[PDB]
DNA sequence: CACGTATGCTATAATGTGTGCAGTCTGACGCGG
DNA sequence: CCGCGTCAGACTCGTAGGATTATAGCATACGTG
RNA sequence: GAGU
């Protein structure tokens, strides 16, 4: 984003920060849920060619 | 590559229970093939030792 | 290239020309008299009206293949029985058949656990006055409200309904996710524990023990004449006829030996007492 | 099998094998009774798709499916894949003697120990206490000590007690990635019904309090007793098998 | 303020003046339920629209008819409570009237043959509860709005499918609500196809020859014209001159007498508009030039009358010279560019292997049936019934309207059909997005996401239900008779109810609805599902529609939402937001004129929202004038930044109106992590009811709202004084103004006591008034589980430092003191229910008798005589609830038990044991039983001892109803007669009952006697026929399941203490789990002497950055010192003034504090009660991102004497010396979630074990074994474990023998392995072999 | 003989299916035209 | 090459049970107490 | 729905 949030957490958000903030935030949180598959299947291709 | 070299493995077993199940079952039966037990999956499977 | 195995036979069976009914007639006639190729025509040519009779018994019976070859062989019936002198027309005929054919095909084989057709037809006029019942009492028909309304017991109705009762698969899963189904809640009952297996051995053990306390005349007559250290329960006849003539003597030697048990019992019950959980 | 209520519970490959057997015995019918070709390929058809779904069912075409819409379980699929034989009943099984709670912190456990619920160890250890039941001459046989443990009498809280000393048992942590996500402990027994365990190793479990829970397993045998108290006691793994560093470290 | 609020005020620190109050939070649900069972006449809705779709049907011969007339809801059988007691659903019978109409064949259509008209049953329809639910089958259930995408049109293209080329492809979707999809697109050669419900590909000029449209048409359609005109013997061309742009110009350019271009010369601006000018229209050009061009139309000669060229058919110099010896000096060619008019369909036509439409309606139908003979009655059938018929083709309104306004129509509302205009529009506009003009929509953009409530969906299934019988009417009405066959005859009730039962049941949005908090309910109603039926799938959906979209501000919240993998999926409403009439999501701002910003609001739909630029709330306005700074924040096209003050548009309502309702509810939120929050919100709403309802110190406002609009508290219906308060129930008596004529004016509210929540929680309402108080409309007379006099308290607040101890307070883990545990505040209730089923089995009935083989005395004790517990019994895991038998058939017993039955006698009865008893280690008090017989079995005892109870207390319920109902009635009559003849006290003299006797004068009072009179006696009969039903009820035998005969429900009631292993959080997202209750000896205390109750790591602050939890604490203890001074103050009894000075000044502190709080008008004992609740801690509301500022809770710190670090001397009670520095303590506001230990431990040694693979069944309930995984296997390799791991796979799972031996070997000592081979490898081989794989073991 | 289970026959003419959903997932790796 | 098909896609824990439809009416025949 |  052009405008970056010139505040801080002791400062507050405002609504436009806190929106801003809140893509990249859920974008890393969905990584946890959905990605760890495709990691762990490597695990296990591994696992059985060892 | 990782998953082609553990469906080369002689033993079947270990190939059949990693993955392409119904494929590999139909290679090792036309092929006529024994296994005769050296890996640790196959024995895990059978509920041997190690 | 269609390969749907329906739409192939519907095609096949549309290259064969529809008969007029002078010629049913005569190849009819032929047909009683055994003429392999009239019989196939007539077959052949009359598929096009088992397949419009299928279509609409199917719906929740079966497959709309199964039905139509059902259906065919209620339309062979049709033509081995089939009266060419009589002035009735062929088609009404062979709807009879066909229909009859269907439907009763559809009553044995539409369950898992095949229902007889005489439990199957009294439980689908139960069925049809249910929805009468319900089409004036607004709400469902209670088992004894459709009872009453039969003039019948209301044991009669339950017994029936609970028959209706639909089959549920094993492999079907729980709560949405597919995960874990009844095969995977569901115990072997029959299979007992390592526990019980145990408790069993135990008891099965202490009773040798106890038997060892006893004489050694009596402990023979109880092992031999129970099974227990036997192979077969022997008769009194039996346990006499090895040992000592007197049958008698076996009813003697038993009944001595069950009493000297519940002594041990009197005495050292302590322990046996707590067998009765 | 009966459902308890009168219902009945089939697998789908009885459903399966009835359609095959319809089919095959009307051919057999009609051939019987000398039917016309089209009819005899029509049933040929028709025994060979039932045929393919009993053995493959979504393979060829439509999956032949329930009244649930569902496509039904045919027997490849009882070997295939995830919900198959292989992956989910024989490299992997459910486990006797083993058991879960919450987990918590034991500040003051030894690297080499962790705290054990006693109404989970009293279970866990069930046939161990009949057998010292036995031992003790407290239990005249496995009905009573059975019955004596249901009523938890103080003597068999002495006999647990002295079980579980110098027996190691498995503390295990989801997802299991490496091996230090199993570990063996000497239990502690404790009144209350979490776990507690040891904050240095909290690392190789990637184990924090926020809820966390942990299995349990006791290792039966005097083999696997000996397995769990040399290859697998916390205080024997401490170092990273991937890299050569210390796992166990301040926090 | 209202009577509620003079009794305990919020202190506000909010500053924005609040225009919009938050409307009623359960409006999605009732508003579209009451859309769905709302009989609309002409424009249809829900079950109306549904018979109008279907009906009126006739038969397949088209002689015999079915015509919808009108339908009616019977009201419900059983009430909702019955109905929950019962586990009954609460539906009403749908009786719909319907007229049987035959046509004569004779006649063309004499339809005045047969007419029978009659009224059906056809199923009944759930009811939606007063809050938004439905109880189905005894138990609360919601279902939750769908969010899908909207039917209409849609553009989209793949950036670069062939990564190879990398060439984009555009592609159209016309979506339906019903019907076949029909797609557009574009290949790598810039070919346009078409495909309907995606099968093979087909040109798209094809369809329009479906549509009937021949070659030269259909380049009139999409192709420009360019004319050439043939004169004497040069080649003229019609020019236009904003045509020849960024092109090479071929030929020397020249007009009349000037050159304008050279060959081979770039035609930039300048020539054009050189040309345009001097008003060229016809220029000389080079017969060579024509090659290549594209004639549009067809020229035959008129001379021979054959072809000279087709249309769409490249010209030459041949045909050019033919064209014009034949008498043709003009012709039409297209015009065509590269670049800006690409030449699509003409080359389209090129591949299109049709000629005429009947080729290509063969070709359609060819597609979608192949190898089927086409036949043109099948061809023109089936594309009709495609997408131009009535009955299988219907965009809806809302189709209808997003694609008219997609292809910039002007007309809103029309044809659910396609007409042929709509479909060309779609490729023309598809074309316009190839050519450069125009650009592609998202699909995660709101205006392409349709909000679908229950009404709707409810609508749906109830058609489909209507389609099952409508093809048995159609069916049966073939066959039928025309004389004899009822109308009722042929319609099915069980197909409908069966799919209606299915959707609020099988469905995934018809869900348990989650009470375990009010909270809970009233955000789960509020939810939106992107799964489910005509939605995306957890394994189906990617992660663009997951995250954050610029349309969800106001409408959706961007920080509520589960972080599983329903992470993007499920989502909760945003506060001021509201369902569109067409089923958008849309969101209030106040209109800004000229700058000065009106009190006039309009909601915006997400398409809307884009065209005006809308400020920010936070902007600070000039005292109703305009903004204050010039430069305003303000946002539009979906990105922010700074405008000047008139420019500005609109601007937001609220500053709460972009998060959600559970959001809004975490104070200090602006201070916050949004992942941290994410999880505060989540949090609490799991957080269970304490025994005791506190509310909280720190809260934001919202509170007040929740409790009361999700209607688990008791709400006053109308003001008045309290006539009666009790326990059970609330009498108020409504004052005469609002107190309506007609009736005596007592509102009756009995208040549901201890019953049992979907989650086992306990549900109480208790009485939150005083008798002979006073009492305002739309006040609180009774709190719910988890409420406060009106505000909403999941938890409660305690005095906590921050600061590490001993490691018991390690990752998150939580030290509390015993204190909390001994006043029993987080201690909770649980009701749980057992049931006990006496089945009729093959060999004979179960029966419940407390007759049982092998029972102490001491365990039937408890039981009475017909084996039932009584209720008050204290009862714990072992004991016997229920007594049952059941009857065992024969058993061959092992010769051991034949010995022993000999010695001992004691032969075994028939009988077995299958009584209900209590689950191992719950323990509770059994507070209710409840009996369920069937209609003619004999009762139990028991069950005739609680009819005893229902009817008698039935009796008093109703007898007080009317006894109540009589005395305000009579109350009413005694001043009507004072108004004309007063005699009050000679009046009362002789008896009430010769009362009504006496009249008035002539005049409107006399008649308001009559109604009075008329009323009294209907009351009278009323109360006849209500007690009769009562009685029938009671009485009522139960109708079961078939084989069962009488089931028997207990309620055990337990009391949970926390201990550790349970699991507390705050609303910050700061989970943790008790590690360990201290001593209060022990715990960290002040130098005043007050210990902390717990003590949090401080060490899960700054990486977690949720710092709304310290300023939390911090503002908690200011809150906490302020009620410290006026309950120190209450205890010294100063005086009234003193007080209220105080508090004035107190409640006024803030810089802009937006509430004042003028204590002058509340008089003395207003203040009293006031100050009385205020002691405990004075409770502030921070709004969210509206909330108090550093500077201000320092300033209440000053108040409470309390320091400006927050930070306290604290000494360690177990040393008595201090800690090295100062910890922050105050009070965080708590909470218990419903994750105790309890429910989560679990062990297991040996038990039942699996049918077919035999290894021990999984879950605590099923008392399973844990799963030892893949992973877990894997572990066991690496350490080299193998005979623990031979131990796992054998003895511990299938082995059976294995397990056996291993057991008796453990009880003697010996730790020896047995194993042998898991019976699910031998069921690996069988199934193989019935695949008919051989495959054997070779032995040794 | 009776009870439970089964097979059987019926005569205006009727003579080619559809139906209820599926929602489009993805990056990779082979296999006929 | 293109295009259609087939194949894979983390680990433990939880919750709750459960759905639908409908097959005429009667005469004769076969097996067990 | 709980911890990754
Ligand atoms: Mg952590
Ligand atoms: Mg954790």
């Amino acid at each position: 984003i052009e405008t970056p949030i010139t505040a801080n957490f002791r400062e507050g958000l405002n609504v436009l920060q806190y929106f801003i903030s809140t893509h990249g935030a859920r974008k890393g949180l969905a990584d946890t849920a959905l990605k760890t598959a495709n990691s762990g299947y490597l695990t296990r291709r591994l696992v059985d060619v060892a | 590559g990782i998953t082609k070299a553990s469906l080369a493995t002689e033993s079947f077993i270990s190939a059949a229970s990693f993955q392409e199940t119904t494929r590999v079952l139909t290679e090792a039966a036309v092929a006529g093939k024994r296994d005769e037990l050296r890996g640790l999956k196959e024995n895990v499977i059978v509920g041997r030792l190690i | 290239r269609v390969l749907d195995a329906t739409q192939l036979y519907l095609g096949e069976i549309g290259y064969s020309p529809l008969l007029t009914a002078e010629e049913e007639v005569y190849f009819a006639r032929r047909a009683l008299r055994g003429d392999v190729a009239s019989r196939r025509r007539m077959i052949e040519s009359n598929l096009r009206l088992v397949v419009k009779i299928a279509r609409r018994y199917g719906n929740r019976g079966l497959a709309l293949l199964d039905l139509i070859e059902e259906g065919n062989l209620g339309l062979i019936r049709a033509v081995e029985k089939f009266d060419p002198e009589r002035g009735f027309r062929f088609s009404t005929y062979a709807t009879w058949w066909i229909r009859q054919t269907i439907e009763r095909a559809i009553m044995n084989q539409t369950r898992t656990i095949r229902l007889p057709i005489h439990i199957v037809k009294e439980l689908n006029v139960y069925l049809r006055t249910a929805r009468e019942l319900s089409h004036k009492l607004d709400h469902e028909p209670s088992a004894e409200e459709i009872a009453e309304q039969l003039d019948k017991p209301v044991d009669d109705v339950s017994r029936m309904l609970r028959l209706n009762e639909r089959i549920t698969s094993v492999d079907t899963p729980l709560g949405g996710d597919s995960e874990k189904a009844l095969l995977d809640i569901l115990a072997d009952e029959k299979e007992n524990g390592p526990e019980d297996t145990t408790q069993d051995d135990d008891m099965k053990q202490s009773i040798v023990k106890w038997l060892f306390e006893l004489n050694a005349k009596q402990r023979e007559v109880l092992a031999r004449r129970f099974g227990l250290l036997g192979y077969e329960a022997a008769t009194l006849e039996d346990v006499g006829r090895e040992i000592g003539l007197t049958r008698e003597r076996v009813r003697q030697i038993q009944v001595e030996g069950l009493r000297r048990l519940r002594e041990i019992l009197q005495t050292q019950g302590l322990n046996i007492e707590a067998l009765f959980l | 099998v009966p459902l308890d209520g009168g219902r009945f519970a089939t697998s789908d490959l009885n459903d399966l094998y009835r359609r095959v057997i319809n089919r095959n015995n009307r051919l057999k019918r009609l051939l019987d009774l000398a039917a016309p070709d089209i009819i005899v390929r029509n049933e040929k058809r028709m025994l060979q798709e039932a045929v393919d779904a009993l053995l493959d069912n979504g393979r060829r075409g439509r999956a032949i499916t329930g009244s649930n819409k569902r496509p039904l379980k045919s027997l490849a699929d009882m070997i295939k894949g995830k919900q198959g034989r292989f992956r989910q009943n024989l490299l992997g099984k459910r486990v006797d003697y083993s058991g879960r709670s919450v987990i918590t912190v034991g500040p003051y456990l030894r690297l080499h120990q962790c705290g054990l619920p006693k109404k989970m160890a009293l279970e866990l250890f069930k046939p161990f206490i009949y057998g010292k039941l036995e031992l003790r001459g407290l239990a005249t046989t496995i009905k009573a000590a059975k019955k004596m443990v249901e009523r938890e009498e103080a003597v068999v809280w002495d006999i647990l007690d002295e079980v579980i000393r110098e027996h190691p048992v498995l503390l295990n942590r989801a997802p299991t990635l490496h091996r230090l996500g199993i570990q063996a402990f000497e239990p502690v027994l404790i009144e209350g019904k979490a776990i507690q365990l040891h904050p240095l190793v909290c690392a190789a479990y990637n184990a924090d309090f926020d809820g966390d829970q942990m299995a349990v397993h006791v290792p039966l045998t005097l083999e696997a007793q000996l397995e769990a108290r040399a290859l697998m006691m916390s205080t024997n793994n401490i170092l990273s098998p991937a890299n050569g560093e210390p796992i166990i470290v301040p926090s | 303020y209202s009577y509620t609020e003079k009794k305990r005020i919020r202190k506000d620190f909010g500053k924005r003046p609040q225009v919009l109050d938050v409307p009623y939070l359960l409006s999605i649900q009732l508003d579209s339920f009451q859309k769905f069972i709302e009989q609309d006449p002409e424009g249809q809705y829900g079950l109306e629209a549904a018979f109008r779709s279907v009906f009126p049907i006739q038969s397949y011969s088209g002689n015999s008819e079915l015509q919808y007339v009108s339908y009616r809801l019977g009201e419900p059988v059983f009430d909702v409570q019955e109905c929950q007691i019962r586990g009954v659903t609460y539906s009403a019978p749908l009786r719909v009237k319907l007229r049987l109409v035959i046509y004569e064949r004779e006649a063309p259509e004499g339809t005045v043959k047969d007419i029978k008209e009659q009224e059906v049953y056809m199923g009944e329809i759930p009811l939606m509860t007063d809050n938004g639910t439905f109880v189905i089958n005894g138990t609360e259930r919601v279902i939750v709005s769908q969010l899908h995408r909207s039917p209409g049109v849609f553009f989209d293209s793949d950036k670069g499918k062939t990564h190879s080329s990398g060439k984009v492809l555009y592609n159209a979707r016309i979506i339906p609500y019903r019907g076949s999809w029909l797609d557009f697109e574009f290949d790598p050669k810039d070919n346009l196809f078409v495909r309907i419900d995606r099968r093979r590909k087909l040109p798209a000029t094809i369809i329009l020859r479906a549509l009937n449209y021949t070659t030269e048409q259909i380049l009139d359609l999409f192709f420009e014209k360019v004319i050439f005109e043939i004169r004497d013997n040069k080649l003229q061309m019609e020019l236009v001159p904003e045509r020849l742009r960024g092109e090479t110009a071929s030929f020397d350019i020249e007009a009349n007498g000037k050159v304008y271009v050279e060959k081979g010369r770039r035609i930039t601006a300048r020539h054009i508009r050189q040309l345009e000018k001097d008003d060229v229209k016809l220029i000389e050009v080079p017969v060579e030039y024509i090659a290549g061009k594209v004639v549009a139309k067809d020229y035959i000669d008129e001379s021979t009358g054959e072809l000279i060229c087709a249309a769409n058919m490249e010209l030459s110099l041949d045909l050019l010279a033919k064209l014009s010896q034949s008498g043709h000096k003009r012709i039409e060619t297209l015009f065509t560019n590269d670049l800006d008019h690409g030449p699509y369909i003409s080359e389209t036509l090129r591949v299109d292997p049709t000629n005429d439409r009947l080729s290509a309606l063969v070709e359609i139908y060819r597609m979608m049936r192949p190898g089927e003979p086409p036949t043109r009655e099948a061809a023109e059938s089936l594309f009709e019934n495609l997408f131009f018929s009535e009955d299988r083709y219907d965009l809806s309104a809302v189709g209808r309207m997003k694609f008219n306004r997609s292809l910039l129509r002007e007309e809103i509302e029309g044809s659910g059909i396609l007409s042929k205009d709509d479909i060309i529009d779609v490729m023309k506009k598809l074309i316009d997005i190839r050519n450069g003009k125009g650009e592609v929509d998202d699909i995660d953009h709101l205006g392409n996401r349709r909000i679908r409530s229950v009404g709707e969906m409810a609508e749906n299934q109830f058609r489909v239900g209507l389609v099952r019988v409508e093809r048995a009417v159609k069916e049966r009405l073939s066959l039928g008779d025309l004389d004899t066959l009822m109308p009722q005859d042929m319609i099915n009730a069980k197909p409908i109810s069966a799919a209606v039962k299915e959707f609020f049941g099988s469905s995934q949005l018809s869900q348990f609805m989650d009470q375990n908090n009010p909270l809970s309910e009233i955000t789960h109603k509020r939810r939106i599902s992107a799964l489910g039926p005509g939605g995306l799938t957890r394994e189906r959906a990617g992660f663009e529609v997951r995250d954050v979209h610029p349309t969800h501000y106001g409408r959706v919240c961007p920080i509520e939402t589960p972080e599983g993998p329903n992470i993007g999926l499920i989502n909760s409403l945003s506060v001021y937001a509201q369902t569109n009439e067409y089923g958008f999501l849309e969101t209030p701002y106040r209109k800004v004129t000229d700058g000065v910003v009106t009190d006039e609001i309009h909601y915006l739909s997400a398409i809307e929202e884009g065209n005006y630029v809308i400020a920010q709330a936070n902007s600070n306005l000039d005292e109703e004038g305009h903004f204050v700074e010039d430069l305003v924040t303000c946002r539009s096209k979906g990105e922010s930044s700074l405008f000047s003050r008139d420019q500005v548009d609109y601007m937001d309502v609220s500053t709460q109106q972009v998060v959600s309702v559970g959001a809004s509810l975490i104070p200090f939120l602006e201070h916050d992590d949004a992942n941290r929050a994410l999880m505060g919100a989540n949090m609490q709403r799991q957080a269970v009811p304490t025994l005791r309802a506190d509310k909280p110190l720190v809260g934001t406002g919202m509170e007040r709202a929740v409790a009361v609009d999700s209607g688990v508290t008791a709400v006053a219906k109308r003001g008045g004084v309290v006539q009666y308060v009790d326990a059970s129930r609330i009498v108020i008596k409504v004052n005469e103004d609002e107190m309506y004529p007609g009736e005596a004016g007592i509102d009756i509210y009995n208040l549901t006591k201890y019953t049992r929540s979907n989650q086992n929680t306990c549900i109480n309402q208790m009485p939150c008034v005083s008798l002979g108080e006073p009492v305002e409309r739309g006040d609180v007379l009774a709190d719910g589980p988890s409420t406060d006099l009106g505000e909403l308290a999941l938890g409660q607040n305690m005095r906590v430092a921050f600061m590490p101890w001993n490691g018991y307070n390690f990752e998150d883990s939580i030290l509390v003191s015993e204190r909390v545990v001994q006043e029993d505040r987080f201690t909770t209730i649980h009701i749980q229910e057992l049931a006990c089923v006496s089945r009729d089995t093959k060999l004979g009935p179960e029966e419940i008798t407390a007759d049982i083989p092998n029972v102490g005395e001491a365990a039937l004790s408890k039981l009475d005589e017909s084996g039932i517990v009584y209720i008050g019994a204290e009862v714990t895991g072992g004991d016997i609830l229920v007594g049952k038998v059941t009857p065992k058939g024969e058993t061959q017993l092992t010769p051991e038990e034949k010995l022993l039955r000999a010695i001992f006698g004691e032969k075994a009865s028939d009988v077995k044991d299958s009584s209900l008893r209590v689950p191992n280690g719950v323990s509770g008090t059994v507070i209710d039983v409840q009996v369920f017989t069937r209609d003619g079995v004999e009762k139990d005892k028991r069950a005739l001892e609680i009819e005893e109870m229902q009817l008698k207390q039935a009796k008093k319920d109703l007898s007080e109803e009317l006894q109540i109902l009589e005395a305000g009635l009579f109350s009413r009559i005694r001043a009507v007669l004072v108004a004309g003849g007063v005699e009050a006290e000679k009046l009362d003299k002789l008896p009430r009952d010769r009362w009504l006797e006496l009249g008035l004068t002539d005049e409107e009072k006399q008649n308001q006697l009559e109604q009075l009179a008329e009323q009294y006696d209907e009351l009278k009969h009323e109360f006849e026929k209500k007690l009769e039903a009562k009685r029938r009820k009671i009485t009522q035998g139960d109708d079961l399941a078939p084989g069962v005969l009488k089931i028997v429900k207990v309620y055990l009631a337990v009391k949970r203490r926390i201990q550790p292993g349970d699991k507390m959080a705050g609303r910050h997202g700061n989970k943790g789990v008790i590690s360990k209750i201290n001593p209060i000896e022990d715990m960290p205390y002040d130098e005043n002497g007050t210990p902390v109750d717990i003590v949090l790591n401080p060490l899960g602050v700054p990486s977690r950055m949720n710092i709304g939890q310290i300023l939390e604490t911090h503002l908690g203890m200011a809150a906490k010192g302020i009620g410290d001074k006026i309950n120190a103050m209450l205890k010294q009894q100063q005086e009234v003034a003193k007080l209220r000075e105080f508090i004035q000044r107190a409640y006024d502190l803030g810089a802009d504090v937006r509430q004042k709080v003028d204590l002058s008008t509340f008089s003395d004992e207003e203040v009293m009660r006031l100050a009385e609740n205020l002691r405990k801690g004075m409770p502030i509301a921070t709004p969210v991102f509206d909330g108090a500022k550093e500077a201000e809770i320092k300033e209440l710190l000053k108040l409470g004497d309390l320091p400006t670090s927050g930070q306290i001397r604290l000494y360690d009670g177990r040393t008595g010396e201090q800690f090295e520095r100062p910890v922050t303590v105050g009070y965080m506001y708590m909470l218990k979630l419903n994750h105790l230990v309890d429910d989560k431990m679990h062990a297991r040694s040996t038990g039942s074990y699996s049918l077919v693979t035999q290894q021990p069944l999984g879950g605590k309930a099923q008392f399973g074994g844990q799963r030892f995984g893949e992973m877990e296997v894997w572990a066991l390799e690496a350490y080299g474990a193998a005979y623990t791991l031979q131990e796992m796979l054998t003895v511990k799972s299938d082995d059976v023998n294995g397990r056996t031996k291993m057991y008796k070997n453990i009880v003697d000592g010996n730790h020896q392995m047995e194993p042998g081979m898991p019976e699910s490898f031998n069921v690996l081989l069988k199934e193989i072999r019935s695949l008919g794989i051989n495959i054997e073991l070779e032995d040794e």
